[PDB]
């Protein structure tokens, strides 16, 4: 199984990988981990501007697509939602299905994952399964639940 | 020009470095190991760098090591400036001439100029006996790949007394 971590920069997809020290990722970070006997390779890909063109050089084979939202960041959800929806129309992401972790739900002013849900436009989706999930990646607070879920759904196929 | 398809089959550890570090084009520069026990979570080992002989390790484990449930091995490198097309290791592990473990890992593309990350989370009596009395006859060969081209192949040997 192969998993693709993906969101603009600084929403924590980092975190993510590492807590289910830290530095913006110029490239990227793999993981690879055995978890609920399956062999998870993971890659963290950096989401500053200009790394996303280079975002397409990790679509092909993936089976499950993680896509990372700084739940704060209320004046570039709408990039966000840009981002999100263009990878939804990608040939070679057409199997996978999507997890979205609506991070960062410490802080104060947190979108709820319902408002996060409405600005993404997820409802639009007909083609690939998907989950929000709320989360804090600097707690470890609801990660796994939400990998859980993407490893079932992935493994009914 | 080596390929994966011509280590894949060798059945000892080889005598001479494939290919010369001129090879490295792309400018792959490994400047982080380490490598942790997850039980304890005690690093056993690490060496950091900034930012045809080539590389060569030669590692001090104790005879513990070998006895370990999981271990986590991480890499950092950093990359130049051209692109790096499917970025690949293979790394075969041998003791007295007698492949142990081989390790086939596809990283994929590399972007011009990044740092990027690896970390991966991974024995008869009689092996593990024969390992702690014999130290550095349990040797590594690893091969970089670029597009199936060899660009980097690191040597090293290790001790479990
Ligand atoms: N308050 C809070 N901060 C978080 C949370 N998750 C991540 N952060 C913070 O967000 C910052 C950037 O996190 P990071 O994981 O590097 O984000 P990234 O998406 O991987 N960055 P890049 O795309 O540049 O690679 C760090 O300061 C980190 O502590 C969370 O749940 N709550
Ligand atoms: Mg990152």
């Amino acid at each position: 199984l192969r998993l693709l971590m993906l969101g603009l920069d600084n929403a924590g997809k980092t975190t993510i990988l590492k807590k289910f020290t830290i530095s913006p990722t110029l490239g990227f970070n793999i993981k690879t981990l055995e978890h609920r006997g399956f062999k998870l390779n993971i890659w963290d890909v950096g989401g500053l501007k200009s790394l996303r063109s280079y975002w397409r050089n990790y679509f092909e084979s993936t089976d499950g697509l993680i896509w990372v939202v700084d739940s704060a960041d209320r004046q570039r959800m709408q990039d966000c939602q840009r981002e999100l929806q263009s990878l939804l129309v990608e040939e070679r992401l057409a199997g996978a299905t999507l997890l979205i972790f609506a991070n960062k739900q410490d802080l104060p002013g947190a979108l709820s994952c319902n408002a996060i849900q409405e600005a993404l436009e997820l409802d639009s989706i007909r083609s690939h399964h998907w989950r929000i999930q709320g989360c804090s990646a600097v707690t470890g607070e609801d990660l796994l639940p939400g990998i859980d879920w993407l490893l079932d759904d992935i493994s009914s196929r | 020009p080596i390929g994966p398809e011509d280590v894949l089959g060798l059945q000892r550890i080889t005598g001479d470095y494939l290919c010369s570090p001129e090879e490295n084009i792309y400018k792959i520069d490994f400047v982080r190991f380490k490598i942790r026990d997850m039980d304890s979570g005690t690093v056993l080992f690490e060496i950091k760098k900034p930012p045809n002989a080539g590389r060569f390790v030669r590692y001090q484990f104790t005879p513990a090591f070998l006895r370990l449930r999981q271990v986590g091995a991480t890499v950092e490198f950093t990359v130049g400036d051209k692109p790096v097309n499917n970025f690949r290791m293979i790394e075969r592990h041998y003791f007295r001439n007698q492949l142990l473990k081989s390790f086939d890992f596809h990283f994929g593309f590399c972007i011009p100029s990044s740092k990027n990350t690896c970390e991966h989370i991974y024995l008869s009596e009689e092996l593990i006996s024969e390992m702690i009395r014999h130290p550095y006859e349990t040797q590594s060969d690893s091969f970089y790949f670029v597009d199936d081209r060899l660009v980097m192949h690191n040597k090293a040997d290790y001790s479990y007394s």
